[PDB]
């Protein structure tokens, strides 16, 4: 069975940051596939909708969110986009959460006699034990079952057709402030160019979680402490275009005139969504890493202090630099670095270089498999409370120099120009993704009896004050009645409004520090909202904090998972709302109504 | 033992007469230089007084 | 059918 | 495995005669048969 | 040499890379994971491109309206409420499409080779040496072809929307799967429960990607020993016979309540090593046989299974077709994939290739099988490729090593008692109401069910837009029914419908707009043809002229439920009768037309050309 | 005897190395250029990106529901006899279609050309300081430099930076997209009733079938001409001189390539022939490539180590042979080689394939043979520039020269050429079929509207990203003209609202005009303009080569402009050079300034001039 | 334009 | 939103 | 010392008679010959008068 060694050259790993030609292929599919869900011809077509239900929030003064001018909608579009594709992994992430309760004692004997098996095997086993909807972990698969929000933002797409230079000249006419309005500033254009969001799924998640995991408990604990830290790198990178600074553009170098045994490959990665980079250098079959801060960098170097070293790394090599965006987080691509230095003696030095530009630009696993159980181990290490990264530190002081940018920056320009100029330019409203009031457009698969239901996940915050939710309805009909259901651990609340083209305020919640706010007596981590129209055309839900600025909740860890457990089982359940009557809507807990009827009360 | 809220650092001075110094650790941990980067956890450190 | 089109198009049926 | 098998030698060397490179394919055919002559009669003086 | 295939690495079984021949080289799509996340990417592209999840979503509740319009009898309702009946519906929906589409083509190819038959029979006899694929070039240029070309790449840039495959994971997207009632017989939770699907179709359909064989693929096979234009419209629609069966089957997997399996291969833990050995299992969901190939160095083993009649213990079935030892119990790394050629194709380059196993490097043995099975991409070395398709006619011809018919009809009654013992089993667990909503009992077939087929018009003749719908061929006999569902901006419209026939057409005018209105009720006999107005026919057309429309749908309904089914034509039963579909082109134009022109009239009453005005 | 440039060549580096084969398992077989044409898999994969992309912009379900309300539009213009668009007719609608979408690209690219100067034109002095101060650097790094002190949308100049830079309205026209479901080869014997030629008339004759499924548009972004604009650059005029010039040569290439549709011939269609039976250290390749946007074609030969290239006219060919007369020769190349034939589609003009061969062939020595291959069939099909630094600069210089006045190619002899042998094949083919079929059924397949891309009356579609008060502005460039009489501006303007108050603005050197029309879903004649035959126009009192039309409209829709030609076939003005562009300068730096309606009184409506205006307030007069 | 969609309008325009 | 679809709208609401 | 708006260009003549001439920063500086491209920065250069 010994082979001619042609095959073993075809499942070779290949350079695709290298490459021209793989890297204009994949530039091209990435376009495509966010062309192919978000359209600027609809984009710009819905602008004048969003400006009136911005409007007809009633905002106080100075939190007002105005759309028409083409700063606010540009970091609209990008925040809207990017607040979708988080919501929509917290959903799955919860729905994923629910099966594993289900099937607890099955999910224990998996986890207790599966140590010797792979990750990717005991995800796909425990995957097949629950029903849940995706039962792939191959990458392949994954986008298979992938929906249209998730789609990663492409940057430059957006910033198409925008206008960027605007001269008004001493002049404070009305007609002048009009058009200075629909310009944006040349600094924003740069930093649409630079920016590509990562979404990761909760099915690539499970492999690190169950790695190590004993018990059901500790499984779900990993799942939660890793979406807790994604989300709020997904928060830092929307600030990055908020204040009015250019975020840099990861990199590689390589050599001008390569040679054939002495090529070496210098890597640089600045993660939009996170507060640390990583510098990653292969010298012939040796390699070192080194992670730096990027926060408190000073004009001369590019680079902040480094707080986890790995070698030495020399970012001062003369060669060619070619320019990419990575697909995954700074702590992905920190596992896969850990385990290529331990196995840099068994794998070659092509092997070296495929395995780690596959992963970073097209988020692709190794296919070798003690290397994907060694990343996946390493990725529960620094995820976890006994991480090598203070990563609760480093992101509080990114989040500190953020604010300190946007400060100096307003200051900068409204001596220069004016104050009217630095608000279009600098809006002081937008600040973090979680503060901003923004809207989440909702899809609806499932028809009840005509009524077809539109799903939106309250919570988790990461901030406390007072929180307002409203909806708008479109529908094709004139004189409709939809119904809005808010579902908690004790029973749910159905309220009936039949007022379409206009914002209706749902809910008001109050949240303490820690995260959690009491619906009805009860302490709820996060509350499920159904909305049930009859043809329907469109749903939006917009989320609004009562102040500018929102003070951020400490990020959550494993231990205050584990400390604190809520059941999410109650929001699988609807209404089917042609079956209600006048006795039904209010607030009513489950004791009241039969078992499988949570329309009608006994 | 640490019973604070964030993590500690802990300083060594083992002179400078002492040639060698082997550092084992019950668990993993990580020793660095005065204002040097930290680096990954590990076992067994060896290491100059001077 | 987008949003501005469907409230237009409501407006002149009205 | 993957070979053809014939009644004759007859047909053997025939058939490769008449398939592409056959003129190149008999000279190995002859040899072979001189050898099957040799295997014949030292094997029946002694058998194994 | 001796070798017709040569190697492009020589003998040395060595090729510099960066080298021409190393560049030609074949790649491994499967084995390699960029290689397979990048045509994932491109397929899911191609299916949300053309069919669109939010514009399916909205067009639900028109159709529903529409099915119930229908008045069809008890038993035999389609209810798109249901969820598990629209998502049926969906799937069957853009099967049909794709399937009518490549017929309409494969009617005008046969017209096209009857008008220069003469030029035809030349290409044919005189010229033998060729390759097939030389072959098709000159039939394809000597008739007036719109699709010229035989190559991959040319095929993708015609092949137009509607026939691009059906992409299982994007259908099955954002369906709620989990519901409980806990003896809950109330309107409520009925009306919830009818909401959501259950696990077992949801792994169905990420199990699901539909083939459709273009005519450009199915011509080099049936010129490959043609001898005359007879013989190569006969193996033409002797292939399509086969293909449209197998299609329907493929549907019929989902109807009953189990789960299909997935096409997997098999390759070791340990990559870059000395041992290489690779097993390859192909589940075809078009189909009713499987194929497993294995390489172990440079030897190939195959083995053709039955996908009917196996207990849950073992996934294979009997081994009806044997080509070596195969081991299926080989441990190692399982990589999922979704064939993209039926198993006559599957099977066809696999004999090919075990004919060449030694003339040719693994790397090419793989990267040639692979490319295939994944892309549809027939092999660069033209020795290689004209065998594949000299195996490809054999296997349809009458002395097919495997007898179809036997095959396919024990299919359609496996599936038909696994659909009864699950529908039981679930009646005693939940009950009736639950039992129905699950495995509805009216879909049925493919081209059984009632379907819907949405009309897309690029001909326009005085401002009135040509729908072409294609009645027949029929493999079912029974009563059968039309409608056409006609959406048109303007308030008050007339529209026509015209069925042309062997002998003169039928011209109706009418006015109802959004109600389906029946044009044409037929009666076919057990051979699939039906008495049109005197004269037999196997097939008709039907236009539909509208002014200012918006869309155009056609339903096709049978009057009984589980239509009986007709046995699939051969090439003997095709060359036996001939019919001509050279009146299928003519047209009509609306806006020139009176009183007296509507109705049956024969070609003798009107003039050359003019087939709207009947005066001769 | 091939010809020999004396043009200055940097030193080239093979990644080969001395003995010209790469070692296995290393990072420079990793970068390695690789075929893109013989290898199937990348061809195909290619092609279903190259159609995915056209019908993500130009989706055939909605151009087949626009063909209504488009032949009502051209119906209304008030065309005379002779001179009306029917778009009735299934020809007439197919040429539409590819007409109008080789417009759009064409016109954006001319709009960032346009935007390009103004900002170069603005920071002169830094660009001056860049082009004497860095004149030994790289093309490509003096386009970056040149790039980022200018405030420039697009900044990168690296293929994948130019692929995402790039929106929809510039994609390439993919010709098998667009020739999808029409009806081929309808048949009337002998019938001249009304209802017979309506029928005829709704379908297309199996020649143009032909030529749209070889038909594939090339449209070359700003930033790609920067390179080769900036080698030997030393002043900011040079620079916008040639930019400007090479933009004149591209946009005559495209008006050429519309015309080879119109005429009844069938375009040639690019095709690799490769050895049946490849061999090591034997194999050879020839390339031939007919582009559709151009007058030459070229022949490229690679045996052995040898480069071997041919340039060859397009226009004079007898039909016994697919190849006119050679204009440059560059070796002896054998097109009767015998081997499989693989066909592309180009995705560069023959100036950038030709510049291309000659810097391969001055390179064949120090490279090896699959680089060669490599770097010449991605340039082909990708428009993939070499990663090889050196080798790219050299590319660069050589296209420089062979749009430079001292260019070994006449081209515009070449170009002129062509025009005439396509007019007389136009008449060929209609005489012809005049006479086997009626003149009727000539009229209907041989248009005689359909000339060119900028004679033929054309609608494009305008695209609206920018609001002003409730106002989007849709912006027109007019101009520039390589035809010469008098041309017709009407705007279609669709509003959602039932009476709707709109805006056109019509922007000069000194001074705009402001009109105000109030008419939905009717075509509204704007500007009506006299060009003379140097291509400059008389707007109010002083010379113009352009003009800026913007459209502001409320609640808009849809906004579509007409371009009219009072004349069928207009006669032609000779292509510019760089001398013509250097002699006479205009300021386009106008084009920028805005207006806002929702502030317009009564009295600022019409024409008036800047220093009516204080600084900035161009909405109100002082 | 859905059929669903095409179908409301009318309705609302009489 | 086709301009025929809007011009056929636009009529039915007048 | 450079006080103006941009960078500046420092012309350096070490005569024709020196052999070798090594240039060594406090910082990493850019330096090249007459109608040559301009390297990376690099701390020490090697130079020949000539």
């Amino acid at each position: 069975t010994v082979a001619d060694g042609t095959f073993n050259s075809m499942i070779m790993p290949r350079a695709v940051i290298a490459n021209e030609r793989e890297h204009f292929m994949k530039t091209r599919i990435d376009k495509i596939e966010h062309d192919l869900n978000r359209s600027a011809k609809q984009e710009m077509m819905d602008r004048q909708s969003l400006a009136e239900d911005y409007n007809a929030l009633n905002l106080a003064v100075g939190q007002e969110i105005k759309l028409d001018i083409a700063t606010q909608h540009q970091l609209n579009r990008l925040g809207s986009a990017m607040y979708k594709a988080d919501h929509e992994r917290e959903t799955e992430l919860t729905d994923l959460i629910n099966r594993i309760r289900e099937n607890e004692v099955t999910v224990n004997g998996i986890l207790e006699n599966q140590k010797a098996i792979t990750a990717a095997e005991r995800a796909d086993l425990l995957l097949e034990v629950v029903a849940s909807t995706a039962k792939s972990v191959s990458a392949a698969g994954r986008a298979a079952a992938d929906g249209s929000g998730v789609v990663p933002v492409f940057g430059p797409s957006v910033a198409n057709g925008i206008k960027v230079g605007i001269d008004i000249a001493d002049s404070v006419a009305e007609a002048a402030i009009a058009v200075k309005e629909s310009g944006i500033i040349t600094q924003l254009n740069d930093v649409y160019h630079a920016f590509q969001s990562v979404h990761v799924a909760p099915n690539d998640v499970i492999k690190p979680a169950a790695v190590v995991a004993g018990t059901s408990t500790e499984l779900i604990g990993n799942l939660q402490a890793i979406y807790s830290r994604l989300r709020s790198h997904s928060d830092i990178g929307f600030k990055k275009a908020t204040v009015g600074d250019v975020i840099p553009n990861s990199y590689m170098i390589k050599p001008v005139n390569s040679t054939e045994y002495a090529s070496w490959q210098l890597y640089v990665i600045h993660p939009v969504q996170g507060s640390l980079g990583l510098v990653v250098q292969l010298m012939g079959d040796a390699l070192t890493y080194n992670v730096f801060a990027q926060y408190g960098n000073t004009s001369a170097s590019e680079f902040g202090k480094t707080v986890l070293t790995g070698g030495a790394t020399n970012t001062a090599l003369e060669g060619t630099k070619v320019k990419f965006q990575t697909k995954v987080t700074a702590q992905q691509a920190l596992a896969l670095t850990m385990a290529l230095k331990d196995a840099a003696s068994m794998l070659s030095q092509g092997e070296l270089i495929g395995y780690f530009e596959q992963y970073i630009n097209l988020a692709l696993e190794p296919d070798n498999l003690s290397l994907q159980d060694n990343m996946h181990k390493y990725h529960h290490l620094l995820t976890s409370q006994n991480s090598p990264i203070d990563w609760n530190y480093h992101d509080e002081e990114m989040h500190k120099w953020l604010d300190s940018r946007k400060t100096t920056n307003y200051d900068a320009m409204q001596k220069k120009d004016g104050t009217v100029i630095a608000d279009i330019h600098i809006p002081k409203v937008f600040n973090d993704l979680r503060n901003t009031t923004l809207h989440c457009k909702l899809e609806g698969k499932q028809t009840i009896a005509g009524y077809t239901v539109y799903e939106y996940l309250i919570g988790p915050w990461a901030h406390y004050g007072d929180i307002d939710y409203s909806v708008v309805v479109d529908t094709l009909n004139e004189e409709t009645k939809w119904y809005c259901e808010v579902i908690g651990i004790d029973g749910h609340l159905l309220i009936e409004k039949s007022v379409q083209h206009k914002p209706e305020k749902i809910l008001e919640l109050t949240v303490n520090d820690s995260g959690v706010t009491s619906f009805n007596g009860r302490n709820h981590d996060r509350l499920k909202l159904k909305v049930y129209v009859k043809d329907s055309l469109s749903v939006k839900v917009f989320r609004n904090w009562i102040g500018i600025n929102a003070p951020r909740v400490k990020t959550k860890m494993f231990n205050d998972h584990i400390g604190v457990k809520y059941d999410y089982s109650h929001f699988d359940k609807n209404i089917s709302p042609a079956h209600l009557t006048l006795t039904d809507l209010g607030w009513h807990t489950w004791d009241q109504y039969n078992a499988g009827n949570w329309t009608n009360i006994k | 033992l640490n019973t604070g809220a964030g993590a500690a650092n802990i300083t060594f001075n083992f002179g400078q007469i002492a040639e060698t110094v082997i550092l084992k650790g019950s668990v993993p941990f990580q020793l660095a230089r005065l204002n040097q980067p930290m680096p990954a956890a590990r076992f067994t450190y060896k290491l100059r007084p001077l | 059918l987008s949003e501005t089109e469907l409230r237009a198009l409501k407006k002149l049926s009205t | 495995q993957n070979v053809n098998y014939y009644s004759s030698f007859d047909e053997f060397i025939i058939s490769q005669y008449h398939a592409q490179d056959g003129i190149n394919r008999v000279s190995t055919c002859v040899i072979l048969g001189l050898a099957l002559q040799a295997y014949d009669q030292m094997r029946r003086a002694l058998p194994v």
